[PDB]
Parts: structure tokens; C-alpha cells; sequence
């Protein structure tokens, strides 16, 4: 407890362009927490990746807090982050001694959730593709047009698998650890069940793959916050 | 690019009609004046709502159906109702005088000046549509109009159309409880009129629904509102198929094959489950094993005949809920072993199981609470018997005196119909016998 | 180099499909975007097998989804990995085939089989040495079966030198998802023997089997049934896309596991497999694999090997090890098994050898081998026609197709002697 | 909003869900009564929104709850936000 | 071969289960008028 | 996994079966308002509710009974009681008509137009358990519904399942002090039902329990809710060890094949200690030593029946709070050192031992405080003879002559059917008689 409790200071947001370095928050907005990790819980795998939980305290602590630098050199070294370009959670430096990457795999009968038996997201060490993400706007028509814009600190953001194309969510599950109790984390796509006739758009082009026509509801909103005072 | 056209006709088809368009425009998200609220039109170029729905191209929903009934009464109250801004002011046809229990009058008298009207109506309305899989027609067999019209608008639609699937959702009159004293007439002829030009129809006769909502939901004062919602249940347990994705999908010709071995008399016996109030709700599990258990059970059957007294042919299984697909096939394994009901010889395997993944939705003012799965029971057996028979002897008694025949003779009805039309009653009463029964 | 192509039909070979390609995007360390991000530089030597080139440097796959409803494909693309198939090469109708095998091969299927036929034609050709055609489909649905199988019938009047594949999911008598279940399979089955160059039959019941006794799982969802079935694919071409001490294209498979010219149905089996609560207590390596996969449950066959004898197995063993086990086990496995690698040919196992283990396992095999306890599956399943055809009926929903009863009473007479050929080659001997 | 007779509406769709749901020889204001009685627990007399609106989703009438509200306040004059259902089953008897 | 296949001659005879919609097989064999049915592939 | 149905049926078993929920409800935490929010506990704890609960999915426990009378008058209390919101809501069978203290009403024309809820109650019931290990019924024997409907429905069970294991308390009449004057009537005919027909009967008469309150208790005036809470405790005090953690876990399952020695001695008599007040209670030391030496004290027996006027057959005893299993042979040796107590010749080994850690749980406001430690005797022995001999002895003078006959003759069961009563009440006898010689 202590450690974990360490103080923690999540860094100050200018005109809300919220830039790599400065170290934030993960909440979940429809679930009313935030994401928390552990260290000494152990998931099993053969490598070293731990589980992780959403706390719906919100009080600022350490293990709440993640950093977010530059996955890949790329042609924006303008430093604020632009949509669709890469970027990796990064855990601080006071959790553990080695770097911790989430990342997530794909899904399997042998490898699956625990209890919402989707994709697991896994804090491990490994150092490939599957440290990568990319916001996109909450608002369903603007999916297209937001490429390459800026994004807004206190505006909902939902989160996507690149190798896998899974949005990182959280749902009303239970889990057990030693904080308490807390609810789990894992990726999925909540797709809205309505289909929609994508075919008959193509061959009639009224359309194009592009755009999404399905709704994705709420469970899936989160929000990046930074701290209260400069 | 599926749609379905649902045409109704007298009373009872234009209640049901009413009931089954509130349940779905509530499903869909449509409001009561049909506009949707200016927050969910991402998918406004395909969504679902064409299946039953088909866009004005400015933002109002267009029911694919058109109600016709020859007493203004019913269709006035539609007008003046509060869904009155959503169906089109001409697709609601309004007759003149009443047909008053005479399917003979509905049929070639007062029907014939209306009939022009309803084929060029559907013919337009199908123009726009353009994948149509098939039509479902929903009326009173014991009404006049009903009847009439119904049988008149099959009839003239088979020649106009053919091929084309569709499926028929009547209302035989009840076993003992009568709303009309010449019920048997207008039941017997509209039978052989249905019977070589629809393909599958399906009982919803009265007394089984009554009982089943005073057994669960606990309503010992129902009206005719609480029997109408369970029926939009069942239609939208048996379309949902055709606009939810699932792991297991049911179309309209899915069904013509699965459980139609003949053309000629298209009959089923259905049931529902499951119906539970919210006094009775929150305190019982709603397992898969036990609902599908609780379909087979004769006391909530749909209608008045026990299903135990022959062998089912074949039944078809739509679920709608959180159900596990392996959890579907093991519920099957019981209700194969339980030896109370047994299978006609030939059945070797007459089970068409389909999974959906939307739950059922709930309506204000209604009975039902909120549930996380459902049972949709559709499967004929020896069993629709009983019905055929026992509103034959009714015929046989009150016509071996020539009672109430006048009412007919005089209106352009020759007398032969009559004798022929038991004839296939007979054709009816000696069919579901040969295999009933070692050869 | 050598590339393949597929032909994915029906709703239910559709939804196999829609994992194998999110099975063989991973292998190929792809993602859902269609960009390349892998890790090893073999990885990618061997990729033109399954995409073509494209500008911008991304892959497509070479995949024709055919469906005769509208639902199916609508479904697919608007879901997870929804980009990696090109638009161009769908192809659908506004019917639907409704489960009637007489509806999808005269009147409705038909008149398409001029789009599916156009399309495949153009791709194979684009390939510079077509290996062959893998389809997979269903002939318990309508479509795969009716009309899916008539593409098989007909591509075989344009490309009688390639081989053909079949992962054709037969139903079952236990547990029937349709009354039509057992006119649309066989239907499609006879014409299947006689063009059908190999078969592979994968029963229901045997997934469940496989999910609920080694998995331990709880509640499975068909995702948990589908991707086993699609790791049972990579297992057939894997080594045709990594270097290896031991390599077996499709073709040498093909030679080692038919006896005879027309027999070709086989089981296949998948292992290891252990639940997420028993990795860690179990020691894998080479020897504990062969007791799993040598076992007649973990095939994917309702019919059980120990009611027959086999008559040619292989074994593609994945994941990097010697020479020296991989043979040994081989000798104790068919001495110790002998009874069953019947007499009259010696050593009917294949082996193959890969370097290439499944990402995240170290050790695991791919089985396909032939065994007359397949005749138990054509002899049982759906075996009440022989009883129930006698009554004739229900034809009128066939005829409508203009189907006759002579296409009937001939198949057996075509057909009467699988099991009387397979019978057969069991009991000789020298 | 909901201040027209939108209100007076809720409440004939009520009064028909208890008359059905009455028993033969009692009124509709014993059966609303008997409901009430059943969900509270503190046999003071008074019940909360939350109680009130467990009775109305147990008669099957479920409303958002911007409606349930306004039903409240039009039987609650007081506006103490302890509606006594005393007078609210005899309203319903008398209607 | 063995294989199955489908038995398509329905208005044939029985004369009675004939065209009863009802997934009721093919016919009704009826010769002695006493139980089994026709025991799709 | 391991659960067991109870059954109630009859006045005299409502309110005993009304006691033993609430201290059942008590020791898992459940609150009257159907939850258990515990130390906020939710998942991090193991599942033992199972033994007596059931989980609906998300909330509330809904318990595994099903309760029987043909009077709505008890239902209605516990309908409207204290515990409205916990029981299922349609669960609760209530009936319309008093069984009026006469078996043939309620064993031949009103007891059978109820049972058939009360199976498919309890068919659907079983179905949700898993692990059944046997049936545990609450009844009484000194009334018409009591016995009727009771032995009716046992017999029905016993078909319907068969080897499943049966546990049944009875209630039956006083020696003397007694309130029915027809009430060895309806015993006599019940035996007959129970007598074959269930598995362990354990003797819960009322006057013993009596003397209990009075002299430990040190309380005159006694009330029902005293008794009840008795009975309660040794109830919950038997099935306590399958559901807690334990040294030597006793299962249901293990009486019948520890405690019955021939198939038709199967009436066993049952006893508790120690038994304190809150009031004299700390100042007092209860260590093992002699505690098991009170359970024996023929004055302290659960039964109006004097151990000393018969030889021991077979003993069970099981322990619980801090006993050290070695206290628990040093008692039992002594107990056979003392000569009062004596067993029969062909029992060699006739203790069965087990220990579940768990202390008993006090319901505030009772009379029983809390201790930390408790045993429960319950032992079958040959004295039990003299109890079905007096009951024959009031018969005989009351039948001599036909006493009230024709109130139970007219309903329609047969006058000689009282011949196959005595018949088999003596033949009983009889046999107890036999076995209590020595070899
Ligand atoms: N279950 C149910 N049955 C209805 C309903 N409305 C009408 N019916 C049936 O209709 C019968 C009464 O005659 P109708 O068929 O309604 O008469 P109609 O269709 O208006 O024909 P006409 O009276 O000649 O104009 C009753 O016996 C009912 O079975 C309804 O809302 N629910
Ligand atoms: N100790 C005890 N005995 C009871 C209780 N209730 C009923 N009895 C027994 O029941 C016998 C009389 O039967 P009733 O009072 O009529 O109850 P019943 O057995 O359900 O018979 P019915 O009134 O017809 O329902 C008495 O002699 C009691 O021994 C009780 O609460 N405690
Ligand atoms: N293993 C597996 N079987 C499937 C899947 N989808 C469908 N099926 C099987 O396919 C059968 C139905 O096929 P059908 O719908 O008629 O094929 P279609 O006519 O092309 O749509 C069912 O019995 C299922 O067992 C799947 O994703 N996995
Ligand atoms: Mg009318
Ligand atoms: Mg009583």
C-alpha cells in the first residue's frame, strides 16, 4: 500500500492540448473510475505482464498514473499529438524498475479473459507492435474528418487496438485483489447489434467503407483529465 | 434490401396491426410522430428500420403496410389516435357500410367496388420495395369483412403474384367461449379459401391466450389490450431473425422447407414463454434449461389443444436473449428424452434452432417485465385436429336444418358452395390420421 | 511463388472464414489496417502466398466470399478486421437460398454462377503457378452445399491439373440444427465424390466435445468453436510458407494420404490443448504430444478411429525440434498401436518437420489421416432415408426445381458402395 | 415538461393496470393499497420516490423518471417528498 | 458413395397426408393402416 | 452444489418451519430485505449459501421451500409478515378450505385437487438443484391436513424419485398433555403412511419441550414462539456440518446407514444441550466433560419417553465450537462406564462422532445466549416402544365403539381400513419386541 500510495503529481494542461510527457490520467466516463495497476499480482503468463484494475476513487495516486511517449519517429515532430499517430502507455517509473508496456494479444480459446472472457489487456515487458494506439472522436460522423487534428484534453476519447482493431473498454464486472474491489479492464467492441446494409452501399457507392455507419454506445467512453492546478 | 409487407384486414387485423406497429416503432427507436431524434442517423442510409421502414429521403418513416376494413369506426379511431401523423392518409382505406357477419356479403356484393382499390394500393407499395421476401396477412376468420376480404385479397393476389411466400397469422374462434353465433359459416368457407392458396398459417385462437396470461402474469380482469401485446411478441420474436444479426438466422424461406412436407393445408399450433410479471419476476432464475422445458408444457399452449394426444412433426426454436448456443443444443437432449412427448415415426429430426442476440424489448403500460432471454414456439402436429373437427360438428348441427342459410342464398351466394366446401372438410377431417398411427 | 486462392460460401462458411483470415494476419504479423508491423524478417519472405500486391504497400487477401443472402456479407465487413477483403470481389444476390438445395443449384444459384465463376477466373489467373483451390463451406447450409459445391463441380472443367480441398462441416445426428439438415448435404455429397479430389469432415459434436472436456471451459460462444477449426488450417499449408529441415507442400500430402483414387475422406485433430488453468502443470515436449494427438477423442470426427483400422496418416509436427524424436515415437507409436502409422501397407504415417512454432506455444501438431471409421459417419448419419425415403415426399418443394426422382434412385446406384468400397480394402489381405 | 393533461393520462392508464389487476369483490384502491403496504418496510406511513416508483414497475406502468417526478409532485402538495398513500389509494377508489 | 440422398415424389398417394404442410417426411405409407411412419438423408 | 429441498406442509409445521428460516436466515447474514451485503463482500468469499439458497443472477437469495395448508389464515401472516419480500411470490400454495382435524377430508377428497401444484412445484424445484442429497419435511400428525396431505404427498415422492433419502419430524400428541380429542385417530392412519415410507423419523413431541423451557430456562409461562426456537436450533443444529467447515464432515446421507440397523426400526428420538439463559450463563464454566454428561439426562430428553426403561441400539452425536476431538472420546468412555446407560448385545460400535468447528448463532432477543460450545444427541433406542403403545391404548378405548367413525366413514374412506392400522401399529410393536432380546 505504501508504495502504490506514493505521491504522485499528474503534470499541468496548457490551452487543453494535452502533449506526450506530461503524465495524465486514464478514467472510464460511464463507469466512474480509473484505471489502476498492480505489480504484484501475477496473470498467467509465461512472460511477465500483470493484470490491471479500474478504481472508481479518484484520489491521485502513482499507480493511476501512465506516460505517454512517442511510440514512433513520424512526420509530425510537432509535438502535439495528432489522431491516428502512434503512441504507447507507459507506466511512471516509481511502479517498477523495468519499463511496463500494456499490450494486449489477439483472441484464443487457450487465451482468454478471466471473467469477461474477451482480449485480455496485459502489462508486460514485451517491446513489439503491441504497444501501439490511437484515439478517434467520440462523435460518430466526425470519425473521418478529425484525422490529422488536434485532440482536446477534457473531451471523451475511445481507444483502439492497431494490430487488432478492438476498443479498450470497461463493464459492470467484479474482481477480486488485494485493493479492495474493482472492476476489470479488457478490449472489445460494444458495436451498436443494428446491421446495416454496407453491401448494397459499395456496389451502389452511395458510400464508402470508410465512414462507420454503426453506432458504438457508451461503455466504451473514456475521458483523458489532467490534474486540477498548474 | 429485405423487406416485409403486412396487410390487415377486419376487427381483429386492425387491433393487431395497431398492437404488433406500436411494439415495433418502440423496438426500432421510431417516436409516436415518426421522426427520429436528431442523435442516432449515422446509419440513416441502411440501418435496420427498412425492413419495415422505408425512408421519405427527408427524414419521416413510412410503415410498409395498409389497413383496410369496411366499418369506419375502427379506422377513424386510428386517425384521431395518437399515432395519427404516421401512417399515410390514403394507405388506410375506409369503406362505406358494414359487412355484418356475411361472408357471403363480404365476397361478392360489397367487396367487389373496394377490392380494385387494395391491388393497385400493394402493387405501389411494393414497387418502392425491393427485395420483397414475402407478405404476412393477419385477420378475423369469424368476422365478416374479415374474412370476405381476406379470403377475396389472397385469392386475387395468388394470380397476381405466384411464387411469392407468405404466411398466415388467422383468429379461429375459440373452442366454447363465441363472440359471434354464426362463427362456424364464415369459419368453415374461409377455410378451404385459405387452404390450397396460402402456404403456412398459424392458430391464434383465443381461450390458450387467456388462460396463459392469468396462470403467469396474474391478471384475473384482462381486456382485449393484454391479448393483443403478446401477439406483437410473437411477431417480433419470429421477424427479429430478418433485422438483428445472430450467430443463427431464420429468414421467411426459411421456413416454407423446415417445417412445410406439404402444400395443401398449412396449419401450427405456437406457444410463448416466458410471460412473467414484475411482482414474480426478479426472484427466479430465467435458466435456458427451464424456459425451454416450460414451452413444452400443454398448460401454456397457444391454443385450445393439448399436444399430447398425437405426434409432433417438426418445431422450430427462435431464441432472443443471452442464450449460450451449447447451452441450446443440451435443452433439445431433454426434450427429446422426456418420453411424455413422442415424435411421429418418420420425426428424425424436425428441430430448426435459431439464435439472436438483441433482447426483446419492453413497452409502457404493458405486462411483461424486463427479461434477458425468450422462446418462440412454432411446430405442427396431429394435434390441429381437434380444431378442424370440432368447428366441423358445429356445422353439421345447425346446417341439417337449414338454419341461417337464407342470410346467404339471397346475397349472390349459390347453394352449392356450401356442399362443396364440406367436402374439403371432409378432406380435412380424414388427413392428419394416416400417420397418427408397425404398418 | 506457388500461391493459393480460396472460395469461402454460406453463412456458416463464411464465418469459419472470417477468423482463418484474422488467424493468417497474425502469423503474417499483420494487422486489421492491412500495414506491415512484424518482427522477423522471415516472416514476410513467403507472404505473396496469401495477398497481392497493391499500391500504397498494403496487402489484400486473395479471398471470393460468395452468399446467396444479403445479411451474411453485410455482416462481415462492418465488424473487427472488416478491410482486409476487397470490395470488388463480393458477390451477392437479392433471393437467398432458404436451406433448399433445389432453389440454390437451378433457378437462383444458377443464373449467379456467371459473377463467382467471372471473378474466380480473374484471380487465379493473376497468380503466376496456381498451387490450388481450398474451398470450405457447408453442406448442411443451402448455399454452400447447393450452390457452393456446383462451383466446385464446375471449376473443375477449367483446371483439371490443380488439387482441391474441403472443409465441409457435416452435420450430425445427434444434435440437428436443421430439419433439411440430412437434402442439401449428400446432394451436394455425391457430386462432392466425384470431383472432390480430398475431404475433410468436421462434425459438431466433436467441437463441443473438444471445448467442454480438455478446455474446461464454462460457457463457449461459437467464437470458441470457430478458431479451432481455423487453426486446424494453418496447419495444412504452414510449411508451405517457412524454410524447414522436412517440407510438404499441399501436393505431397495429397500422395501420402489417399490409398486408393476415390477414397479420400479423412480426420483430422488439433493438439495440444490444456485449459488457462493447467498451463503451468503441464511439462510440454515432444513425447506427452503424441499421446494427445494419437487420441481418438481430440479428433474433430463424431465417428470414434477404434471402431476401424487406419489406413494412411501424417503428422505435421510445429514448433522447432530435432530429427531423432520425431521418428521414434513414430516406431512405438505404429508397433505399439499395430493393430490398427492396416497390414497390407507398411508405415502409413507421414512425417513433416517446421520451424515455425504458434505464437505463444512451443510445441503443438496438425493431424490429417485416413481411417475407415469414417464409414461409421456414412453409414449412421442421417441413415433413416434408407427407411424414410421409401414414402416418396417432400418433394414439392425439390420439384419446383425441376428435379426428378431418376437423380435420386441413380446416386446410390453411383453411390450404393462407399463403405462397399471401404468395407473392402478393411478386411484384405495378401 | 409533462405539465398538460399528459399527467391526467398516466393516471387513467394506472387506474385500468390496478382494475385489471383488482380481485373480484374489492376495489382498485384495496389492491393499490395492498401494493403499497407490500413494498414499504418502515410501517410508518410514509414512503419514499424510490418506493413509489417499485410500486409502479410492479403494476407494469415504467416511466422515465422525469415523469415519475411529476406524478409525485402532483399528489405531493406538501411538497415534504413523503407522499402519504393513504390518500393516494383513496383517490384512486374514488376514481 | 453409400452416402445418403433425398426421396422428391410427394402427390403421389395417400391421398390424405398428401399436401398437410406439415419437418411429416414424405408420405404416409397407410398399406395396413397401422403405425410406423417412413423411418432427410 | 449440495442442497436440499425442505418441505412444510400443516399448521403445526408453518410456524416451526417460520423459526428455523430466520435463525437459517441469520447465520449467512441475509437481512429480511433479501440481502447480504456483509462486510461488503462481493466474490472475495467462498459459496455456502448453496446449502440453503439459491443466487437469482444479481441480488437477492430466494429460498429452496415450498409451503402447504389448506387454510389461507397461516399463509396470509407470513405472507404480509416480517419476511414479505423473501419467499417467491406464487411459491406459497394456500388453500381454501380447513382440513377440519379429519384424515379422510384430508387424505381422499380435498387433499387431491392440491397436490398437483405441490409436484410441479416441486419438480421444476429439483430441476435448478444440482447436488440433492435427500428431502427434509416439516409436518404434523395430530390433524387432518397434517397427516393427509403430508402422508399423500410423501407417497407421491416416493414413486416420483424413489431412493432419494427422506428426513422427516413429526409432531406428535402428548402423553397427556393434549389438545385434540380426534387427533390418535389421524396419527395412527398417518404411521401407517410414514411408516414404510420414510427414511429417519425423529420424535419432536411438544410436552417435553415443555419441561425443558421451564426448569433450564428457569420460564413458566412459555409461548409457541419459545418452542419454536427450539426446535429451530437442533434443525438447523443437524444439517449445520455439510454447509461449514468441519474436522469429520457428516453428510446427510450417512444416517441411514449409521443409525437405522432394519429397514422397518426407523423412529429415532432426539435431544439438545446445553441449554442456558442470558442471565446465569458466564458465572457457569460448560466444558465438554459435562456437557455430553447432561445430553444423557433422561429429565432433558426432546421426547416425553424414559430412556431407562429401554437398552441403547445406535447413538450419533456431533460437536461444534472449540472441541478438541480427543474431548470428545474422553466422554463418550465414561458414558460406557456408567452402568445406568446400557446398549444391546449385537451393537459392538454404536457412537458416530463429528466435529464442525462453527459456533451456534444467537437470534438477539431469544433466550439462548451465546456459548462456545453445544452438542446435538440424536440416538434411536428400543424405549421408543412405550410411546406407539400408548397411542394404541387411547385408540383402542376410543374404537371400541365407534367413536366419531362415521365423520371419517361418510368422507369415504373404508371401515376396515382402521383393521389395517392396528394391523400394522402392533405388527411394529411386536417387532421391537423381538429385537431387544438378547443373543
Ligand atoms: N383476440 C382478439 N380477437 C379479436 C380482436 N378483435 C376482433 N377479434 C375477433 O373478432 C371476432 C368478432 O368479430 P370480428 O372478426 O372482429 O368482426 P369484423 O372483423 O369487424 O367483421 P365485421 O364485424 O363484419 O365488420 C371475435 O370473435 C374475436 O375472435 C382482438 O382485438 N383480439
Ligand atoms: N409445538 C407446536 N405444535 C403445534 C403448533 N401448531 C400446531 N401444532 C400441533 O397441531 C396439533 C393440532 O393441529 P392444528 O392446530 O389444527 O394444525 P394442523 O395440523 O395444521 O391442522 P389444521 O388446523 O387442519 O391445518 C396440536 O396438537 C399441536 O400439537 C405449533 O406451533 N407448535
Ligand atoms: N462450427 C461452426 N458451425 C457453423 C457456424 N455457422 C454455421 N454453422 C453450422 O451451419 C449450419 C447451418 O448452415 P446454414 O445456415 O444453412 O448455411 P447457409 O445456408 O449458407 O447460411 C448449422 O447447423 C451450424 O451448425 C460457425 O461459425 N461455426
Ligand atoms: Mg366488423
Ligand atoms: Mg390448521
Amino acid at each position: 500500500l505504501k508504495r502504490s500510495l506514493g505521491g504522485v503529481n499528474l503534470s499541468y494542461a496548457n490551452e487543453g492540448l494535452v502533449k506526450f510527457g506530461y503524465t495524465v490520467m486514464i478514467e472510464s466516463d460511464f463507469m466512474n473510475a480509473v484505471v489502476a495497476s498492480n505489480i504484484w499480482d501475477k496473470i498467467t503468463g509465461t512472460e511477465e505482464a500483470y493484470g490491471v484494475t479500474v478504481t472508481s476513487q479518484k484520489e491521485p495516486i502513482v499507480r493511476t498514473a501512465f506516460q505517454l511517449l512517442r511510440y514512433e519517429q513520424d512526420q509530425y515532430q510537432d509535438d502535439v499529438i495528432h489522431y491516428g499517430q502512434n503512441f504507447k502507455i507507459a507506466v511512471i517509473s516509481r511502479l517498477s524498475e523495468k519499463p511496463l508496456y500494456l499490450t494486449s494479444s489477439h483472441i484464443t480459446p487457450q487465451k482468454c479473459a478471466k471473467f469477461s472472457r474477451k482480449q485480455e489487456v496485459s502489462i508486460s515487458t514485451n517491446e513489439g507492435i503491441n504497444s501501439a494506439w490511437c484515439f478517434e472522436y467520440m462523435d460518430p460522423k466526425l470519425r473521418y474528418e478529425m484525422k490529422g487534428q488536434p485532440v482536446r484534453s477534457g473531451e471523451p476519447v475511445l481507444i483502439k487496438h492497431i494490430p487488432t482493431c478492438q476498443w479498450l473498454a470497461t463493464d459492470n464486472v467484479q474482481y477480486n485483489n488485494e485493493f479492495g474491489q474493482e472492476f476489470e479492464v479488457f478490449c472489445n467492441s460494444y458495436q451498436c447489434h443494428n446491421k446495416t446494409q454496407n453491401l448494397i452501399a459499395e456496389k451502389v457507392g452511395r458510400k464508402t467503407i470508410e465512414t462507420p455507419m454503426r453506432n458504438q454506445t457508451n461503455q466504451n467512453t473514456f475521458r483523458i483529465v489532467t490534474a486540477l492546478y498548474p | 434490401m429485405r423487406e416485409v409487407i403486412s396487410i390487415h384486414v377486419g376487427q381483429g387485423g386492425i387491433q393487431v396491426g395497431n398492437a404488433c406497429w406500436e411494439l415495433f416503432c418502440l423496438e426500432h427507436g421510431i417516436q409516436p410522430d415518426g421522426q427520429m431524434p436528431s442523435d442516432k442517423t449515422i446509419g440513416g442510409g441502411d440501418d435496420a428500420f427498412n425492413t419495415f421502414f422505408s425512408e421519405t429521403g427527408a427524414g419521416k418513416h413510412v410503415p410498409r403496410a395498409v389497413f383496410l376494413d369496411l366499418e369506419p369506426t375502427v379506422i377513424d379511431e386510428v386517425r384521431t389516435g395518437t399515432y395519427r401523423q404516421l401512417f399515410h392518409p390514403e394507405q388506410l382505406i375506409s369503406g362505406k357500410e358494414d359487412a355484418a357477419n356475411n361472408f357471403a356479403r363480404g365476397h361478392y356484393t360489397i367487396g367487389k367496388e373496394i377490392v380494385d382499390l387494395c391491388l393497385d394500393r400493394i402493387r405501389k407499395l411494393a414497387d418502392n420495395c425491393t427485395g420483397l421476401q414475402g407478405f404476412l396477412v393477419f385477420n378475423s376468420v369469424g368476422g365478416g369483412t374479415g374474412s370476405g376480404l381476406g379470403s377475396l385479397l389472397l385469392e386475387r393476389l395468388s394470380v397476381d403474384y405466384g411464387k411469392k411466400s407468405k404466411l398466415g397469422f388467422t383468429i379461429y374462434p375459440s373452442p366454447q367461449v363465441s363472440t359471434a353465433v354464426v362463427e362456424p359459416y364464415n369459419s368453415i368457407l374461409s377455410t378451404h379459401s385459405l387452404l390450397e392458396h396460402t402456404d403456412v398459417a398459424v392458430m391464434l385462437d383465443n381461450e390458450a391466450i387467456y388462460d396463459i396470461c392469468r396462470r403467469n402474469l396474474d391478471i384475473e380482469r384482462p381486456t382485449y389490450t393484454n391479448l393483443n401485446r403478446l401477439i406483437a411478441q410473437v411477431i417480433s420474436s419470429l421477424t427479429a431473425s430478418l433485422r438483428f444479426d445472430g450467430a443463427l438466422n431464420v429468414d421467411i424461406t426459411e421456413f416454407q422447407t423446415n417445417l412445410v412436407p406439404y402444400p395443401r393445408i398449412h396449419f401450427m399450433l405456437s406457444s410463448y414463454a416466458p410471460i412473467i410479471s414484475a411482482e414474480k419476476a426478479y426472484h427466479e432464475q430465467l435458466s435456458v434449461a427451464e424456459i425451454t422445458n416450460s414451452a413444452f408444457e400443454p398448460a401454456n399452449m397457444m391454443a385450445k389443444c393439448d399436444p399430447r394426444h398425437g405426434k409432433y412433426m417438426a418445431c422450430s426454436m427462435m431464441y432472443r436473449g443471452d442464450v449460450v448456443p451449447k447451452d441450446v443444443n443440451a435443452s433439445i437432449a431433454t426434450i427429446k428424452t422426456k418420453r411424455t412427448i413422442q415424435f411421429v415415426d418418420w420425426c428424425p429430426t424436425g428441430f430448426k434452432v435459431g439464435i439472436n442476440y438483441q433482447p426483446p424489448t419492453v413497452v409502457p403500460g404493458g405486462d411483461l417485465a424486463k427479461v434477458m432471454r425468450a422462446v418462440c414456439m412454432i411446430s405442427n402436429s396431429t394435434a390441429i385436429a381437434e380444431v378442424f373437427s370440432r368447428l366441423d360438428h358445429k356445422f353439421d348441427l345447425m346446417y341439417a336444418k337449414r338454419a341461417f342459410v337464407h342470410w346467404y342464398v339471397g346475397e349472390g351466394m349459390e347453394e352449392g358452395e356450401f356442399s362443396e366446401a364440406r367436402e374439403d372438410l371432409a378432406a380435412l377431417e380424414k388427413d392428419y390420421e394416416e400417420v397418427g398411427i408397425e404398418t | 511463388m506457388r500461391e493459393i486462392v480460396h472460395i469461402q460460401g454460406g453463412q456458416c462458411g463464411n464465418q469459419i472464414g472470417a477468423k482463418f483470415w484474422e488467424v493468417i494476419s497474425d502469423e503474417h504479423g499483420i494487422d486489421p489496417t492491412g500495414t506491415y508491423h512484424g518482427d522477423s524478417d522471415l516472416q514476410l519472405e513467403r507472404i505473396n502466398v496469401y495477398y497481392n500486391e497493391a499500391t500504397g504497400g498494403r496487402y489484400v487477401p486473395r479471398a471470393i466470399l460468395m452468399d446467396l443472402e444479403p445479411g451474411t456479407m453485410d455482416s462481415v465487413r462492418a465488424g473487427p478486421f472488416g478491410q482486409l477483403f476487397r470490395p470488388d470481389n463480393f458477390v451477392f444476390g437479392q433471393t437467398g437460398a432458404g436451406n433448399n438445395w433445389a432453389k440454390g443449384h437451378y433457378t437462383e444459384g444458377a443464373e449467379l454462377i456467371d459473377s463467382v465463376l467471372d471473378v474466380v477466373r480473374k484471380e487465379a489467373e493473376g497468380c503466376d503457378c496456381l498451387q490450388g483451390f481450398q474451398i470450405t463451406h457447408s453442406l448442411g447450409g443451402g448455399t454452400g452445399s447447393g450452390m457452393g459445391t456446383l462451383l466446385i463441380s464446375k471449376v473443375r472443367e477449367e483446371y483439371p491439373d490443380r488439387i482441391m480441398e474441403t472443409f465441409s462441416v457435416v452435420p450430425s445426428p445427434k444434435v440437428s440444427d436443421t430439419v433439411v439438415e440430412p437434402y442439401n448435404a449428400t446432394l451436394s455429397v455425391h457430386q462432392l465424390v466425384e470431383n472432390a479430389d480430398e475431404c475433410m469432415v468436421i462434425d459438431n459434436e466433436a467441437l463441443y466435445d473438444i471445448c467442454f472436456r480438455t478446455l474446461k471451459l464454462t460457457t463457449p460462444t461459437y467464437g470458441d468453436l470457430n478458431h479451432l477449426v481455423s487453426a486446424a488450417m494453418s496447419g495444412v499449408t504452414c510449411c508451405l510458407r517457412f524454410p524447414g529441415q522436412l517440407n510438404s507442400d499441399l501436393r505431397k500430402l495429397a500422395v501420402n494420404l489417399i490409398p486408393f483414387p476415390r477414397l479420400h475422406f479423412f480426420m483430422i485433430g488439433f493438439a495440444p490443448l490444456t485449459s488457462r488453468g493447467s498451463q503451468q502443470y503441464r511439462a510440454l515436449t515432444v513425447p506427452e504430444l503424441t499421446q494427445q494427438m494419437f487420441d481418438a477423442k481430440n479428433m474433430m470426427c463424431a465417428a470414434d478411429p477404434r471402431h476401424g483400422r487406419y489406413l494412411t496418416a501424417s503428422a505435421l509436427f510445429r514448433g522447432r525440434m530435432s530429427t531423432k524424436e520425431v521418428d521414434e515415437q513414430m516406431l512405438n507409436v505404429q508397433n505399439k498401436n499395430s493393430s490398427y502409422f492396416v497390414e497390407w501397407i507398411p508405415n502409413n504415417i507421414k512425417s513433416s518437420i517446421c520451424d515455425i512454432p504458434p505464437k505463444g506455444l512451443k510445441m503443438a501438431v496438425t493431424f490429417v489421416g485416413n481411417s475407415t471409421a469414417i464409414q461409421e459417419m456414412f453409414k449412421r448419419v442421417a441413415e433413416q432415408f434408407t427407411a424414410m425415403f421409401r414414402r416418396k415426399a417432400f418433394l414439392h418443394w425439390y420439384t419446383g426445381e425441376g428435379m426428378d426422382e431418376m437423380e435420386f434412385t441413380e446416386a446410390e446406384s453411383n453411390m450404393n458402395d462407399l463403405v462397399s468400397e471401404y468395407q473392402q480394402y478393411q478386411d484384405a489381405t495378401a | 415538461y409533462v405539465s398538460p393533461e399528459r399527467l391526467n393520462d398516466l393516471e387513467l392508464i394506472l387506474y385500468e393496470k390496478i382494475r385489471q389487476k383488482t380481485l373480484p369483490g374489492e376495489d382498485e384502491g384495496r389492491t393499490v393499497y395492498r401494493a403499497f403496504k407490500y413494498f414499504d418496510i418502515a410501517e410508518k406511513g410514509v414512503i419514499d420516490i424510490s418506493q413509489f416508483k417499485a410500486a409502479l414497475e410492479k403494476f407494469g406502468c415504467v416511466f422515465d423518471d422525469k415523469e415519475i417526478h411529476a406524478l409525485f409532485s402532483k399528489f405531493d402538495v406538501n411538497r415534504s417528498g413523503k407522499i402519504c398513500y393513504d390518500e393516494f389509494c383513496g383517490n384512486f377508489a374514488r376514481l | 458413395r453409400l452416402q445418403y440422398l433425398g426421396d422428391k415424389k410427394s402427390q403421389k398417394s395417400a391421398a390424405f397426408f398428401r399436401d398437410t404442410r406439415v419437418s411429416s417426411c414424405s408420405y404416409i405409407s397407410l398399406k395396413g393402416g397401422v403405425p410406423r411412419a417412413i423411418p432427410y438423408y
